């Protein structure tokens, strides 16, 4: 995640300062200069396995289109409960579905 | 079948299921005549040919 | 579809294991499928690092530009192509 | 109250269309085109 | 790579339209401009944003 | 939304206006469009508070009413929309709601006949809203 | 600081473990085919391909 | 609009936009900097709002970077100006004033029509660059054209 | 008889998709979970008719 400077708005540029060899995170359209408290300057990754259980909401429990479950819920112990599967649109996307329940929201996996 | 709708090929069905006739499965015969699903799958089949 | 149809050797033919070693040996592979994760760090020091992940594997290696290029690959992967890293 | 026969559901549909009827909606949007539409282009 | 543009633009000078040759030329981030009748030239700077029209647009607000 | 729902329901709002909430993407669309498409549905109601629960709104009284045409202290189709035991839907509105494919299956059921169709099991979610 | 990521963009691709270029994929296949015997008939025969 | 730039091909991953009465593309930081919100923390504010998505954010770089030419309305607007598809010699006099126009007027109409509501179009621009990018990240099915 | 069988096939495909939901299904060469557990369906359902 990559942000801005707090005054000039614009994008922090992380500038190498030899003279000390550090990481520093510096913007371009005012002075602003900042320490880098990670040398870590970018991050990418290749298999993506972020986002199946971050798309949460918290009114879904309230849908009917749905289906309910007797999945026992791990929290509440519900035993009428609502599941589904990620919304990842990858072809590869693996199955093991998220039962949610009624109150606790959780994507376990019962496997 | 497809997902025609969101997460499902019939608002009469619930989200997520795969029953054999959940996506588009005809148990029936003409003889036994067609429920609704089945007989708008067979149609839908029918234009496609 | 573009597609071969190949014959291996008579020996081969009736053989799975050399077929396997043959079909991995032909079967194009790159560091993009062993890779698994890459992260780029400003690593100031050549000698050393100052990330954990790899702290004592350098200090057991180890024993310019200071910016490190720093990745990570897919070890179920990397063996599912008969390599090692 | 009782439970809903299929004939219910005939009924139902025959007094829909004798309100409606066939070309319903088709004199309903030529009437607010007559009523509205011509006042609001001019 | 130089790219020499014989325009349409009509210059003030000797209002003849076509006489403005807008040269564009990145390498130093600096603009030029000919004219093949009155020979007049304009100097702007050019970001990787900066095209014909623009260079034109930023001619006229400086000359006139 | 519910509170809308209401709203059109006893016809304050003109039923062709649609409404229409996205819980996952956590947005709320409305339109009140020419041009759009609609078609009647009966109102089973859902709410966990009453007999009515997973039942029609209309019953035998209304048909009674119907049958007459008129209102015992005209009794119309309209008159049916608008009291609440009748709604449309558009293409997209239908897409957002569970319905009863027939009366019958409001209720949920408990015989083998070689001469007729199947109806379908129904069985992989114990509960129905 | 753009040049390390150019590099890292530039190797992610640009090397190739093994294998022969533009083949994505190979396949592990048996095959039967009609072999002459030796008393002189014919004897098919599954082998891998 | 379009996601311009491939899979780590084309250079980055930007976008530029497609407007009425125009002839070019524009980088869309531009578009939105000549309509009020010249730096990028409102412009990701009205595009990205989990913060934690720092793919979008990655993504959108390149569009950011390549974003900080044009500091003020006035640039961009005459920079939009330059670029209206009218005649030649409207000088920044009233270049910026018709890229404004065409940035009300031909723009959303349906949103607004008016001055003080391009706040209101920054908001509904960020929100459909946003789904662009979820779309691009294909965390959400393509809309069904059929549908 | 009919009916038993196509209770015998329908129960198959169950257990197909308790397989593939817990993550336990087979992967067909070349071809993917979801697309090995539709060809897998597909060839109960041809059997069953
Ligand atoms: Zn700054
Ligand atoms: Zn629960
Ligand atoms: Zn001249």
């Amino acid at each position: 995640s990559f942000r801005f400077c707090l005054e000039c708005n614009n994008m922090l540029y992380p500038k190498e300062d030899k003279e000390n060899q550090r990481l520093l995170y510096s913007c371009r359209n005012c002075d602003y200069t900042e320490l880098a408290e990670d040398p870590k300057v970018y991050r990418h990754e290749l298999i993506t396995n972020i986002g199946e259980t971050a798309g949460i909401v918290d009114d879904i429990g309230q849908d009917p289109t749905l289906p309910r479950s007797d999945k026992e819920c791990p929290e509440c112990h519900s035993r009428d409960c609502v599941f589904f599967q990620s919304q990842q649109r990858r072809k590869d996307t693996n199955m093991t579905l998220f039962y949610v329940c009624l109150n606790c929201k959780k994507t376990f996996r019962d496997e | 079948i497809a997902f025609g709708f969101a997460d499902r090929s019939l608002p009469h069905f619930t989200k997520d299921d795969f029953s054999p006739e959940s996506k588009g499965f005809v148990e029936n015969s003409y003889l036994r005549g067609l429920t609704p699903q089945e007989f708008f799958f067979h149609a839908m089949a029918g234009r496609e040919g | 579809t573009p597609a071969l149809t190949v014959y291996l050797d008579r020996e081969i033919a009736l053989d799975i294991e050399k077929a396997k070693v043959i079909q991995s040996s032909i079967e194009y592979t790159t560091l993009k499928n062993v890779t698994s994760a890459t992260e780029i760090y400003y690593d100031p020091d050549p000698t050393s690092t100052v990330i954990e992940e790899d702290f004592d594997t350098v200090e057991a290696y180890f024993s310019q530009s200071p910016w490190l290029l720093r990745l990570e690959l897919d070890r179920a992967r990397m063996l599912d192509k008969q390599l090692t890293m | 109250d009782d439970t809903i026969t299929t004939e219910d559901c005939w009924t139902v549909i025959s007094a829909f269309f004798e309100e409606k009827g066939l070309v319903s909606q088709q004199l309903d949007s030529f009437d607010e085109f007559m009523e509205t539409s011509i006042q609001d282009l001019v | 790579i130089k790219q020499k543009l014989e325009t349409q633009f009509t210059c003030l000078f000797c209002n003849h339209d076509n006489s403005v040759v807008c040269t564009l030329d990145k390498k130093n981030s600096i603009g030029l401009l000919e004219c093949k009748k009155c020979n007049l030239s304009f100097q702007a700077p050019i970001n990787s944003l900066s095209q014909p029209i623009d260079i034109y647009s930023d001619w006229i607000d400086a000359c006139e | 939304v519910s509170t809308m729902r209401d709203l059109r329901r006893s016809g304050a709002i003109s039923p062709e206006v649609s409404i229409i909430r996205d819980i996952r993407e956590r947005e709320f669309k409305i339109f009140t469009d020419v041009g759009r498409v609609y078609r009647p549905l009966f109102i089973v109601e859902d709410d966990e508070s009453k007999d009515n629960k997973g039942e029609l709104r209309i019953t035998k009284e209304h048909i009674r009413k119907i049958q007459q045409g008129y209102d015992d202290d005209v009794y119309g189709w309209s008159s049916l929309v608008t009291s609440g035991v009748i709604e449309y839907v558009d293409g997209e509105e239908e897409e957002t709601i569970m319905i009863a494919m027939t009366p019958e299956d409001l209720q949920t059921r408990s015989l083998n006949d070689t001469a007729k169709r199947i109806k379908p099991e129904m069985s992989t979610s114990s509960h129905h809203t | 600081d753009q040049m390390l990521k150019r590099i890292e963009a530039h190797m992610l691709d640009l090397i190739a473990l093994r294998g022969i270029p533009g083949i994505s994929k190979v396949y592990m296949v048996k095959h039967k085919v009609s072999v002459p015997d030796e008393s002189g008939e014919y004897k098919n025969e599954e082998l891998w391909a | 609009i379009k996601l311009y730039g491939r899979e780590d091909k084309g250079t980055g991953r930007t976008i530029k936009a497609t407007l009425p009465y125009v002839k070019q593309d524009i980088p869309i930081v531009i578009v939105f900097r000549a309509l009020g919100v010249v730096p990028d923390g409102e412009i990701l504010q009205h595009i990205c709002y989990d913060e934690n998505d720092w793919q979008m954010l990655e993504m959108l770089k390149p569009c950011i970077e390549e974003g900080f030419v044009i500091q003020d309305k006035e640039v961009a607007l005459d920079f939009i100006g330059r670029r209206g598809s009218a005649a030649l010699g409207i000088r920044r006099e009233k270049r910026i004033q018709y890229a404004k126009d065409i940035l009300q007027k031909e723009l959303l109409p349906h949103i607004t029509q008016e001055e003080g509501f391009e706040t209101r179009k920054t908001f509904f621009l960020g929100y459909m660059v946003n789904r662009l990018l979820l779309c691009a990240l294909e965390r959400k099915d393509q809309d069904d054209r059929d549908h | 008889e009919i009916t038993h069988a196509i209770s015998s096939a329908k129960e198959q495909v169950q257990e197909i998709i308790y397989k593939a939901q817990h993550n336990e299904l087979e992967l067909k060469p070349g071809m993917t979970l979801r697309e090995s557990f539709e060809g897998e369906v597909s060839r109960t359902l041809n059997d069953a008719r």
